[PDB]
């Protein structure tokens, strides 16, 4: 975060100095254990691929990393808001 | 009135349905409708036998008829909902179930089935909301070609989305005699069209060469157009009368390599049926970087051009089979003799080649004199002598295999117990061979490699 | 007459603090 | 969306983990 804001710094070396991301899961946690059961039920369910990506972006943000494009993210939110807010027009 | 026997028929048919005597139930149900065409109950219970037998087409039909025939048959809507759940018609199931329950609150209820419907649609709605994964916005979204910004500093003719005229292609070859380059909107537009055609072509190309027809086959070019300039001029331009096949290795090195694929991709649009391009074995981003082709692109154009060239390049096929009798590959033989033609059609494109399995048998196998099999390195698991090929060629009905990995004195050799052949297009390939080159000529009447000797050495 | 708003006369600080890479030793890149 | 950071990113993620739990039917 600090490096990306240095007004006069040469950023051509960012591909070298940025670290690779590791993901840690809490196995004792509800969402994670139900995700195990659903992933075991069918490995290729696109809903598991959707849920895993939504969890990943949320974790990324709370861990201090900027999102690559925040509009993708906000749009997922605006769709979940509709579902709870009682929009009968699904369109 | 006919109701007297329709009552017996429906009774006997409900008893047959309960007794699992389904054919007899359906017959006596049909006969009850033959005596009363408009009793909604008969269509109701007939639709239940059609749930039980999975005769769903007439579950849907007779459930609809039952309700059309009596709009106040509440339990008809209920049985329609049962049909809808069996068949996934979820919104209709909710509406039918809601009506039934408010009319009939109960304990052995319609409402467990309504709560199953509720739980299913709740999760499916959540899945529709969190769904990305239709995600494939194009490399060229916002249609960069239709942003105009035309220049014609080259005095270039407009090249349409229709097939590029031969007259320009001849001019383009002259623009290489003169070290001159295409305009960007035309270049983007051809790369879009090239993607669109190439991505649909089979991952193994299949072609039948008639007895009276002859094909000229080409090998590694190392991104120098001079050699193909001459063969096109020498063996006939790559028109329908010169159905060339090129064994890739164009971005193998960078020198005129943009210009090479840029002309080949021009010709491929004009004669797609006759002109066939494979992927070479020195061809991935990894070598597009090492030999500076990525730099040529980034010098001549902004980096999005390299993303489009990446997309375009990723659709190249690995192999071609002539008459089901000759198989063209880059590297060499498969890790086992059991490799089967439809399993080759099931190889997954839109990935880099691996260092194991059929894709780097096709690119990085590398045939020997000595009999057996190699161990995993060099973009590979295995490389070979004759013995596995005796058994491989017997599965698929092949005669011999064509390869383009290795330089040889006359531009070719027939090798591998006589079951394999070499070819390539560049004479003086490298620091590694000062070779002559050749083109294989193949006739449907005579597939023994025949040759054109190419001594036109650049550099 | 009024307490009028002041568009604040800002300052732009372009100072630098150096950063250094703990790069691989020759041993590490050669044998590891 | 506008490029501001959050004063505490945890409260925001918790609102998300609640919607996710309701959507899945966990609680
Ligand atoms: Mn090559
Ligand atoms: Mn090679």
């Amino acid at each position: 975060r600090i490096m990306k804001a240095q007004a006069l710094r040469d950023n051509s070396t960012m591909g070298y100095m940025m670290a690779k991301k590791h993901l840690e899961i809490n196995p004792d946690h509800p969402i994670v254990e139900t995700l195990r059961q659903k992933a075991e039920a069918d490995k290729n369910d696109k809903a598991v691929k959707d849920l895993v990506v939504l969890l990943f972006e949320t974790a990324l943000l709370s861990s201090g990393f900027s999102l690559e494009d925040p509009q993708t993210h906000s749009n997922r939110i605006y769709r979940m808001i509709k579902l709870g807010l009682g929009i009968d027009e699904d369109e | 009135g006919a109701l007297k026997r329709a009552e017996e028929l429906k009774t006997q048919a409900n008893d047959y349905f309960k007794a699992k005597d389904y054919e007899n139930a359906i017959k006596f149900y049909s006969q009850a409708i033959e005596l009363n065409p408009s009793n909604a109950i008969y269509y109701g219970n007939r639709s239940l036998a059609y749930l039980r037998t999975e005769c769903y087409g007439y579950a849907l039909g007779d459930a609809t008829r039952a309700i059309e025939l009596d709009k106040k048959y509440i339990k008809g809507y209920y049985r329609r909902a049962a049909s809808n759940m069996a068949l996934g018609k979820f919104r209709a199931a909710l509406r039918d179930y809601e009506t039934v329950v408010k009319v009939k609150p109960h304990d052995k209820d319609a409402k467990m089935k309504y709560q199953e419907c509720n739980k299913i649609v709740k999760q499916k709605a959540f899945e529709r909301a969190i769904a990305g994964d239709e995600h494939k916005r194009s490399v060229v979204d916002s249609l960069d070609i239709e942003s105009m910004t035309i220049e014609d500093e080259y005095s270039g003719p407009k090249l349409e989305d229709g097939k590029v005229t031969i007259s320009f292609m001849k001019e383009l070859m002259q623009w290489y005699k003169d070290q001159k380059k295409l305009h960007r909107k035309c270049a983007y537009q051809i790369l879009v069209q090239v993607k669109e055609v190439l991505s649909k072509l089979s991952t193994l190309v299949e072609t039948t060469l008639k007895e009276t027809e002859k094909i000229t086959v080409c090998g590694d070019t190392h991104g120098q157009f001079y050699d193909l300039l001459n063969i096109f001029e020498l063996n006939g331009l790559p028109s329908e009368t010169n159905p060339y096949i090129f064994n890739g290795d164009f971005v193998d090195r960078g020198s005129f390599s943009v210009e090479v694929i840029l002309t080949l991709f021009g010709f491929k649009l004009l004669y797609p049926d006759h002109f066939h391009l494979l992927r070479g074995n020195a061809e991935t981003d990894n070598m597009n970087q090492i030999y500076g082709f990525e730099g040529e692109v980034k010098a001549k154009y902004t980096a999005q051009m390299y993303e489009l060239f990446s997309e375009v390049f990723e659709w190249l096929p690995l192999a071609q089979c002539i008459n089901g009798k000759v198989l063209i590959m880059h590297g060499g033989l498969f890790s086992e003799d059991g490799v089967t033609l439809d399993d080759i059609r099931k190889i997954e494109r839109n990935r880099q080649p691996p260092d194991s399995g059929p894709m780097c048998d096709l690119l990085w196998s590398d045939p020997q004199p000595q009999n057996g099999r190699s161990i995993s390195k060099r973009g590979v698991s295995c490389q070979f002598g004759p013995d596995v090929t005796k058994a491989f060629l017997e599965e698929n009905n092949l005669d011999y295999i064509i390869r383009s990995h290795e330089v040889k004195a006359e531009g070719y050799e027939v090798a591998h117990g006589g079951r394999c052949v070499t070819v390539f297009s560049a004479p003086n390939y490298c620091d590694q061979m000062g070779n002559k080159a050749s083109y294989i000529h193949l006739q449907g009447s005579d597939l023994r490699p025949q040759f054109h000797q190419f001594t036109a050495v650049p550099h | 007459n009024i307490l009028l708003f002041m568009g604040y006369m800002t300052k732009d600080n372009l100072a630098i603090v150096t950063q250094w890479c703990e790069g691989s030793s020759l041993y590490k890149h050669l044998h590891v």
